[PDB]
């Protein structure tokens, strides 16, 4: 498996501009993003995906600010980046899968609004 | 052209004893995971993949966690009747959702007294 270094859940306000929804491999070993896929998932669906081969970012239309930097990605951070609009309309538990190759692993994050 | 190969057509081993299913790649591409299933319809059991997990009885035999492992080999434990059966490692590509890309042959396995 690829692992992580998990967070049970992340907090923001309306203050947050941005929310980061953390996710970290700790053993990445990919030299070329061609190797890896990333998949976010939320209650059933697939929210943002990276396919790596194809260097493809697809996001349904609810979560149009959803991205990650690609550009991380190498180092294992496959943390998701959104816009506080797309985040309070979807709090709840997210799943970050990262492949490389033929390795993978997920972990779970729960994205709490709070005052 | 990627080949998920099963050396061993057959499997023998007393209850109450682990089982090992053997399983190897020729390749690491494309992007996707190995995962195992009892079964080849779709009433297929999962045996085992690489996620953690609820997967108590399956184990990997090699290293795994590493980048250069080829083999996805599986040791199950306290073999009873019940895991007698027809197994198959199978190779998936990424999608929204993941495809069957390549199945192994298939492993038969059976529980003697
Ligand atoms: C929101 O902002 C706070 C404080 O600046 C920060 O600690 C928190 O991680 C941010 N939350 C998210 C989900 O990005
Ligand atoms: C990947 O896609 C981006 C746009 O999302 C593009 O700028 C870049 O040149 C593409 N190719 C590679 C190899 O990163
Ligand atoms: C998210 O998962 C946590 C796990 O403790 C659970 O308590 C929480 O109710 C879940 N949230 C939603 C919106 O389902």
């Amino acid at each position: 498996q690829l692992l992580f270094n998990k967070t049970k859940s992340v907090e923001f306000t309306f203050g947050n501009d941005t929310v980061v929804i953390p996710c970290f491999v700790t053993n990445m070993e990919a030299q070329n993003t061609t190797e890896v896929y990333v998949k976010w998932k939320f209650k059933g669906r697939d929210i943002y995906t990276f396919d790596g081969a194809l260097n493809k970012s697809t996001v349904p239309t609810d979560f149009s600010s959803a991205k990650i930097e690609v550009s991380q990605l190498l180092k294992g951070d496959a943390s998701l980046k959104m816009d506080k609009s797309d985040a309070v309309s979807h709090t709840g538990n997210y799943t970050c899968e990262v492949t490389e190759l033929t390795r993978e692993g997920e972990t779970i994050i729960e994205l709490k609004y709070r005052v | 052209e990627l080949q998920v190969i099963q050396p061993d057509k057959s499997v023998s081993v007393a209850a109450g004893e682990s089982a090992i299913l053997h399983c190897t790649v020729t390749s690491l591409i494309p992007v996707g995971p190995i995962q195992w299933f009892r079964g080849a319809g779709p009433a297929r059991e999962l045996i085992y993949n690489q996620k953690e997990g609820h997967f108590p009885r399956v184990t990997t035999v090699s290293e795994s966690t590493k980048r250069e492992n080829m083999d996805f080999s599986i040791s199950i434990s306290n073999i009873t009747p019940a895991d007698a059966g027809t197994y198959y490692c199978v190779k998936f590509r990424k999608g929204s959702p993941d495809t069957e890309f390549k199945s192994g042959a298939g492993t038969e396995l059976s529980v003697r007294a």
